[PDB]
């Protein structure tokens, strides 16, 4: 039984001896509330609603339906729409259904039952059953003759069923729809890096905490923790994402104001020799010693806090997003040439790191780290390891990126933000 | 009980059509059942039914309540091929339509597999099954030999004008008058016959037309006939209104 | 209308009552209903003849059975004669042959057009170039930026004459930045549309620059639709690496890269589900708005129903012959389909008494215009729908030739409901209530004839009536969104291409600009196409004339 | 590689000899290869006047039988079969008829205009339902039956081997392209393995070959 | 609304029950049963062995020559499923269960619903089950490093190069989410003969477990949402669920020398008598047309009729080919003869078009058992038109080629083996 | 070439191994590489040329 204790954001004891058994995406009950939050919560916006109908600017990126505007005062009667569509979406009254006008009535935001959610095979019933709601709404209260009923329903399901998903519609949620995975299980990643530093207020410890808890989670869906594997993982979460034993923030507070990534590598590198994760296996003649791995998951869980530390050290010295592309890289890479042994996640951490760099340094950016998510053909290899990373370095900017994060995840900010496990992940994930 | 309907017209187009559902035909000509056999094709004449799969009875049967409630057809009981009998029928006044000899199969005979196209109509079920309804479908009105057919391939010849000798088009030639009587000579696939099939003679033109279920601006106009409009006027109206909200 | 009732009988003389190559059909009375079938086999139309001897000498050739009109089973094809086609609205009387779009160019380079087309937004590159950047844009950059792409777009290791097709314009609802611009990089909205029109273009598009990017023809033969969207984004890049004088390798420049590359990026079409599993630029993701769009009869007429017309032809032809004809089919094809809405004028003939009975009956609502428009109700849609498919089904029935012409139910269906719906949302400027006019005119026929189409046919004609104003998820769309994805309109011919007329007449009728989308409409708003989108139903009789020259010909790098 | 696939006949003949109670001879079959080497270029079997694509357009199309059964290949026309002593050295012979069996195979290529003119999903379609015409001229059964669909069901799914599978949805494109051919089938579509025996030339070829499709074509 | 819920025999399983009661996201056997489906797997131990000893693994015709493995898994069978159960347990004890199906050649795995709570979907399942497998294969037959990939595939398939395990030899009752044709549609993706051989080929269990998926599928995909909520439980309570025993009354009525015809009578005389449906008007030729009082009453009543006329018909013929005939000409001529719309508006009835067309044709469908709720040719009834396909198949006797065992024999000896599959009436009531 | 110094007759599906041994084909699946060089040098004769349709 592999035992650690977890230190909170600013470096307090959590609660001590949690085994990594009871920390997993499947035993949590924290990480259970917040995959299930993320599968039911969707947000609708009254304010495109109105907008689409008024100019018949729906169904997509330059549609617009000529002569068929309706005008009906949506944002002027938000509080009404909102009661119609939570009776609409409700199973039961008195369920854990919630429906609230966010900024003035703007924009609308339904949870689901979880009801719905265990009726049904994947999270799209949600989606579907908000948007139905809004649609019904509409058409019920401003009075829609049947003729125009087909305005009033793409209104909100932007030019469904022709598009697989919702193009163009007010409706959205934080997952892509089951067919836009990029593989088994994948889907309970694509949380970009903007939406978890918008929910952690750009508190770089709690968004990598909360990346990871996704990451590990669409891992342990995915079938590559099973046994000695879910070891592997779970040690490698705790480690790197949850902070255990404060081996990351202190390793930050070392390199507080005097230190690169080759200081970082010194000092895990001497608490990996000091707890006996590795020893000297060899000895060159040169004087080299050639290191072997006591514990192989606890080195790569090592390896991975320093990673995660380097990026810190290397994103905050700096107060830029766009270093973890060379962070990740270069830290495993010269982790390896100074102790023998191979990088975080055995060299899958560094080619993601190559991945970040050539996707995001390059004529081929595909824009910032802001966009990185687990569930994408350039940042899937990873085993959960690095992608904590990339949103730590985004809670870490400045303001050099070309999208605030204000500017693209402001609606998720505010539904996630007021909820507790998604402001403090460490603190709920320790229970 | 209740007793069905069937349809809306008071025209004689509507009454051929009600007729044609309820199977209330009048015999016009005799087919040996050798010759049925034979124009069919699926089997050598007065030879015994192949089999797809051994009798009900042989191999037993799972417990389903449907099964036992439903009493499974002469031609299921022994395992029968499940054959067709297909029909072309002309636009210009012929007898019967491919939608009203689908209700005829679908009402009067049970297990069959009525299919509905434009310019053929397929009856499938055992072979004996499709052999009663391939008799009722033969000596009847339902069928003129000058206007209908069997034919299993090459269909084309329901919306073809009609010949001067007054018989729908067959681009295989399947049958034909000869000495007045329209004689069969090949299977519904073209697959020539040893024999001779007598059919009998077609009706005149105006016997055709005044027993059409088709209507047609010659004979009786469907623009005239407002109760089949005001059924589709209807239908539409709930259908549409339905589909909008169900109240 | 009466002009085009007698050019619809004189098609009739030219197909039936005169003979065509060796069937000697020559006398005959149109509204005849008898006829005698000499039998004279596919050697009648003597371009199959040519097919014969082609099929029999690559038999020898190659070294295994090819072409044996012998194993057609019974007897060879054409038992009854072998009569053309005349394209609706037009005097180039094709053979049917030459409207298979296997052999027709025109009708390949149509889809050709479609599927290597791309419009990328601008805006946001600029933006970032001069927020982000430093780097002022200024008309005279944009010049030199639309330069260097369009000659790096073709490719510079793409081969100079090879690839001859592929350019780029821009279009901008900025007046006083597309005045300065190079003129041969611009398509001005002003002066390739009306007042009124472009006014309207402009309002929707708001202040914003666009670039029409057209990919070489080759490239998009040989990968699918999905790379044109690549290409595209990889020439941009370059092009804004090498027109601005920026570094490529620093971290900044990939935001620029990313916003000029995807991020206002539109596509013809989208993704299908997995039976019909395809990407982007495909025609199962190209909606009904969007044919009406590529289309750009609007553009240059004011006739309403001359639009939608159009538009069912073309909308026909890659829908059923190319996509449902050849992606989710194939075989010999389903040209036959296709050329009941663009051949003969049956459509045209109809659609036209229609208008002069809406004009009649609701003074002159069929008419231009937006507030003569009769209110959508089930009162009107049942009126004009009935009367219309009575007129067709009275017109089949009084000239047995044309019934003969369309002699499968599909084609002769998909005539009646097309010219009902075009008819309804001409009346009523509603798209909805053109295809609620398509379904009652489908019950009104199977009623009448006691036969409706092929086997399959009905399915989206039972689903058609009660799901064209539903508001539930799957069910229910402005037609002008719906296309081939749509869950009803999946697997069917016949249908698609009338659907997309539908959508057009409810815009056309009104004297709108666009029917969906703005940026598709100035986007093929250009006369350098190797295809004319003004007129497509003459396109598919040029091609079959064989003098229609395509793109992507390989001719230069092929021994001779 | 995209126009090319391979249907099996021995479903499509089970099939017919329960449905249809027919026999299946090598006369039958040779009737019915010819017929579908007529019907698969894009000509009509079955009904009239219809259009067909134009022979020299489409003349790089064609069906081919090869089969684990050895009798049967022989009594087939030897226009229609790929024969397997013949063309692979008898150790490879055996091992490909050992891993076949005695069922047969029809290798289909459709035309490459109607593959340029559409995508790599296009082949099985094309393929299936010109094997279903050509079954229903050939075997003397009727146009529309629950048989012809499980002849098309067999060809388009049961019975077929494609090039390639199809990818997800993130990549923007579909089967039979270069992204769903796994190194496996793009090694058997290289016949350097059948014609020599330098284990290192087969390598070579294979990569040489490899490096063409997938970079320069499936990467752009 | 209040329905009464009898059992295929006939029998009487509850009173009284509400509507509102029966739906999927509120009735607790439903929701088990999706559990179930959304949870439990099946591994062929045989295929795995057959694959390993061959090299016949990734798809059709694939066969890898000279890295062939030769274990004993159909031997040591119940060791395997010990260690699988051991690596797919997420704690010890709870609802995880492995086991062994028809001698050693099949598992049946049950990963425990905790791992379906933390995650998306039911795909967890899957990739659980299959990576148990392999671990256990690698651990107990000592496979070399160098062979892992051999015993990967032998389970895998070609993923991850193919979205779904092609080749592969664990499979679930549902496919992947990747395959759906809308947001919803997993539970829909059901094959005919998976419901035909799950009941063991009864046919009001078919029908009824079939519809309760279907239903399910329709609820998530915001198809019951207000109006249409009673709308669809309408329609599930009197067709799948044998609403106060209509279906079975008309077809005991209808059995002996039944049509579709008397069916319809049957149909139209339960709906004037129980006042559901009464004349609006009559024609000057005596035709009188009818009204709906009750508006989804009346499309449960076409919904009900439907399944009883594909029973009628289909067990009269014995074959499964009928049922596209059916659906279709029982709501054509229920429209023809009183004047109303069919089942489902003319959805059902369109459906029943499309798929007797491809089921009669060279365009592809097949069979009716190929046929599922997520099929482009059936996707389009609202859960009305699917049941009857199930229940037509379970129906069949011998007469289709692609039959249960040849597309679904792992499903059918997996899953047979629980009551809430095989009795899905008895579950729901 | 994990099976090509074993002998084998495929490497992972017969089938495919089987189908492309015609010497119909247009390009000599054979000599790959042979095959790109003879493209280079303007001596390779495609299919699918619609020079019959288009005009001169
Ligand atoms: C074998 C089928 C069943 C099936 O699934 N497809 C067929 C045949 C197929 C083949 C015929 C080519 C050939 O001979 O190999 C093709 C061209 C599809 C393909 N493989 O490219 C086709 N049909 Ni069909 N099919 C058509 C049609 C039709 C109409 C024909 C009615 C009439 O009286 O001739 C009827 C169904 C109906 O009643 O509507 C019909 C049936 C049939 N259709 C019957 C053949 C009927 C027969 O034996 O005569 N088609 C039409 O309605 C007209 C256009 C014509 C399509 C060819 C073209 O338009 O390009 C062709 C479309
Ligand atoms: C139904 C489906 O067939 P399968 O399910 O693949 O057998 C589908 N056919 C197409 O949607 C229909 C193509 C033929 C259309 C004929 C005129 S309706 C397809 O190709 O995947
Ligand atoms: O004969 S069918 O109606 O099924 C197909 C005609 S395209």
């Amino acid at each position: 039984s592999d035992t650690v204790d977890i230190y909170d954001d600013r470096g307090k004891l959590l609660e001590s001896n949690v085994d990594i058994m009871s920390l997993a995406p499947t035993r949590n009950a924290a990480i259970k509330k917040i995959i299930l939050d993320t599968k039911r919560s969707v947000a609708v916006s009254l304010a495109g609603i109105q907008g689409a109908l008024a100019s018949g600017k729906m169904g997509g990126k330059g549609r617009q339906i000529l002569g068929r505007g309706l005008n009906y005062d949506l944002v002027g009667n938000a509080d009404a729409i909102a009661e119609n569509v939570k009776n609409l979406v409700q199973v039961d009254e008195g369920d854990d259904t919630s429906v609230k006008v966010i900024k003035g009535g703007k924009s609308l935001l339904i949870q689901a039952p979880s009801s719905r959610i265990a009726a049904g095979a994947d999270y799209m019933s949600a989606t579907t059953v908000g948007a139905a709601a809004v649609t019904q709404t509409i058409i019920d209260m401003f009075g829609t003759d049947m003729y125009d009923a087909p305005i009033a329903k793409s209104a909100v399901w932007g030019s469904y069923p022709q598009t697989m998903d919702l193009m163009g519609g007010n409706v959205q949620g934080v997952l892509s729809i089951p067919q836009n995975n990029e593989g088994l299980g994948f889907s309970l990643r694509n949380i970009m890096a903007n939406h978890i530093a918008a929910i952690t207020s750009r508190g770089a410890m709690n968004a990598a905490a909360l990346s990871s808890i996704y990451e590990q989670s669409g891992i342990f869906e995915m079938g590559g923790a099973v046994g000695m594997f879910e070891r592997h993982q779970l040690l490698g979460l705790a480690c790197q994402g949850l902070n255990a034993n404060n081996v990351v923030y202190d390793i930050v507070k070392e390199n507080g104001k005097d230190g690169t990534i080759g200081t970082v590598i010194e000092s895990i590198v001497g608490r990996a020799v000091e707890d006996g994760v590795i020893s000297v296996d060899k000895t060159a003649p040169s004087g080299y010693k050639f290191y072997k791995a006591n514990d192989v998951p606890m080195w790569n869980a090592y390896a991975a806090a320093g990673t995660l530390a380097a990026t810190f050290v290397n994103c905050g010295a700096g107060r830029a997003a766009q270093n973890v592309s060379s962070t990740l890289l270069y830290f495993n890479d010269i982790l390896e040439k100074e102790t023998g042994l191979p990088g975080c996640d055995y060299g899958k951490v560094q080619g993601v790191a190559v991945g970040f760099s050539f996707f995001s340094h390059s004529i081929y950016g595909g824009g910032g780290p802001g966009v990185f998510n687990g569930n994408h053909v350039v940042t899937r290899h990873s085993r959960g390891f690095a992608i904590p990373c990339v949103c730590a370095a985004v809670a870490l900017d400045a303001g050099t990126q070309m999208f605030t994060i204000e500017s693209t995840s402001g609606l998720i900010g505010d539904v996630f933000g007021s909820i507790e496990e998604f402001r403090q992940p460490i603190k709920a994930v320790a229970g | 009980a209740y007793e069905a309907q069937y349809y809306p017209g008071a025209t004689s187009v509507g009454a051929n059509r009600r007729k044609h559902m309820s199977g209330k035909l009048e015999k016009l000509r005799e087919i040996s059942d050798e010759d049925l056999t034979a124009v069919l094709g699926h089997r050598a004449p007065g030879s015994d039914y192949p089999s797809t799969h051994p009798p009900l009875a042989e191999m037993g049967e799972p417990a389903c309540s449907i099964r036992e409630a439903v009493a499974a057809t002469p031609g299921a009981a022994a395992g029968d091929r499940v054959r067709y009998v297909q029909f072309a029928d002309s636009m210009y006044n012929a007898p019967a339509t491919p939608y009203f000899r689908s209700y005829f199969a679908a009402i009067n005979f049970r297990g069959v597999d009525p299919g509905t196209l434009s310019g053929r109509q397929i009856v499938e079920a055992r072979e004996r099954d499709m052999e009663q309804c391939a008799k009722v479908q033969m000596e009847t009105e339902m069928t003129d030999p000058a206007l209908a057919g069997m034919r299993g391939a090459t269909v084309h010849g329901h919306s073809v004008r009609l010949q001067e000798d007054g018989v729908m088009f067959d681009m295989l030639d399947r049958r034909r008058l000869e000495g007045g009587v329209i004689i069969m000579d090949k299977d519904q696939v073209a697959i020539p016959l040893d024999r001779k099939v007598n059919l009998g003679k077609p009706m005149s033109s105006e016997e055709a037309a005044k027993r059409t279920t088709i209507y047609r601006v010659d004979n009786v106009a469907f623009r005239d006939d407002a109760e089949v409009i005001e059924w589709v006027h209807r239908v539409f109206d709930q259908r549409t209104s339905y589909g909008f909200q169900p109240k | 209308a009466a002009d085009i009732f007698a050019k619809f009988k004189k098609s009739m003389e030219v197909k039936f009552t005169q003979e065509y190559g060796s069937n000697k059909q020559a006398g005959g009375d149109i509204t005849g209903k008898t006829e005698k079938f000499l039998r004279l086999g596919p050697e009648q139309d003597a371009r199959k003849q040519e097919m014969i001897k082609a099929g029999k000498e690559i038999a020898e050739k190659r070294g295994i059975a090819f072409y044996n009109p012998m194993m057609h089973m019974g007897a060879p094809l054409g038992q009854r004669a072998i009569t053309p086609y005349t394209i609706s609205g037009t005097d180039i009387v094709a053979e049917p042959d030459d409207l298979h779009y296997v052999n027709n160019a025109a009708m390949q380079q149509m889809w050709d057009d479609i599927r290597r087309t791309c419009i990328v937004g601008l805006d946001m590159a600029h933006e970032t170039l001069e927020k982000r950047l430093g780097k002022e844009v200024t008309p005279e950059t944009i010049n030199h930026y639309l330069e260097t792409l369009n000659h790096a777009m073709p490719g510079a290791e793409t081969h100079p004459a090879l690839v001859d097709d592929c350019y780029v314009k821009i279009f901008t609802g900025d007046d006083e930045l597309a005045d300065e611009i190079d003129k041969q990089y611009v398509i001005n909205v002003n002066k390739m549309f009306s007042e009124e029109q472009a006014a309207q273009i402009k309002a929707s598009i708001g202040k914003t620059t666009w670039q029409a990017i057209h990919i070489p023809t080759i490239v998009s033969r040989t990968t699918d639709g999905a790379q044109t969207s690549r290409w595209a984004a990889m020439q941009i890049g370059m092009s804004f690496i090498s027109a601005y004088a920026m570094c490529a390798g620093e971290a900044a420049v990939a935001d620029l890269s990313f916003a000029a590359k995807h991020a206002a990026l539109v596509s013809m079409g989208e993704m299908l589900p997995a039976r019909r599993a395809r990407g982007p630029n495909e025609p199962g993701g190209l909606s009904f708005g969007h044919l009406s769009d590529i289309v750009q009869t609007s553009r240059v007429s004011k006739d309403p129903a001359k639009i939608a017309l159009e538009v069912v032809g073309a909308g026909c032809m890659l829908y059923d012959q190319i996509w449902l004809g050849s992606y989710m089919s194939g075989g010999v094809g389903f040209t036959q389909y296709a050329t009941a809405a663009y051949t003969d004028d049956i459509l045209d003939n109809n659609t036209y008494y229609d208008v002069d009975y809406i004009n009649d009956k609701y003074n002159g609502a069929a008419n231009l215009g937006t507030d003569n428009k009769v209110k959508a109700t089930l009162d009107v849609v049942k009126d004009i729908a009935t009367e219309s498919t009575l007129y067709g089904i009275e017109t089949y029935e009084k000239f047995p030739t044309a019934l003969e012409d369309h002699f499968g139910g599909s084609q002769r269906a998909t005539v009646l409901a097309a010219a009902s719906g075009v008819a309804c949302a001409l009346a009523t400027g509603n798209a909805n209530a053109g295809l609620s006019g398509w379904y009652l005119s489908m019950y009104v026929h199977k009623e009448a004839w006691g036969r409706l189409g092929f086997f399959g046919f009905d399915l989206q004609d039972q689903c058609g009536a009660t799901n064209v104003l539903s508001y539930q998820g799957d069910e229910g769309l402005p037609d002008e969104l719906r296309g081939p994805n749509y869950p009803n309109y999946a697997m069917n011919v016949g249908h698609q291409g009338g659907y997309a007329g539908i959508a057009q007449a409810a815009h056309s009728g009104r004297g709108d600009a666009f029917t969906v989308n703005p940026l598709l409409k100035v986007c093929f708003a250009d006369e350098l196409m190797p295809f004319n989108f003004a007129e497509p139903r003459r396109e598919f009789g040029r091609g079959a004339i064989r003098e229609f020259m395509p793109a992507g010909e390989r001719s230069l790098v092929i021994p001779a | 590689i995209r126009r090319t696939c391979i249907v099996g006949l021995d479903m499509a003949h089970e099939t017919l000899e329960k449905r249809l109670g027919k026999e299946v001879t090598p006369e039958t079959i040779n009737h019915y290869l010819e017929t579908l080497n007529h019907a698969m270029p894009g000509a009509a079997v079955v009904q009239e006047m219809m259009v067909e694509t134009h022979p020299a357009l489409v003349d790089d199309c064609y069906v081919k039988i090869f089969t684990g059964d050895d009798e049967l290949a022989d009594e087939i026309d030897k226009q229609y079969v790929i024969n397997v002593n013949k063309m692979f050295s008898e150790e490879q012979a055996a091992q490909i008829k050992a891993s076949i069996g005695k069922t047969t195979w029809q290798a289909i290529h459709i035309p490459t205009i109607v593959s340029r003119t559409t995508d790599g999903a296009q082949t099985s379609r094309w393929a299936a339902m010109q094997i279903g015409m050509s079954f229903i001229s050939a075997y003397a059964m009727c146009a529309g039956e629950a048989a012809v669909a499980d002849l098309s069901f067999a060809a388009k799914h049961a019975a077929l081997v494609s090039m390639g599978e199809m990818l997800p949805a993130r990549r923007a494109r579909g089967p039979n392209e270069p992204g769903g051919l796994s190194f496996g089938h793009l090694s058997d579509i290289v016949q350097t393995s059948r014609v020599s025996k330098d284990p290192a030339k087969i390598a070579l070829e294979v990569v040489g070959a490899g490096c063409m499709l997938y970079d320069q074509i499936w990467l752009g």
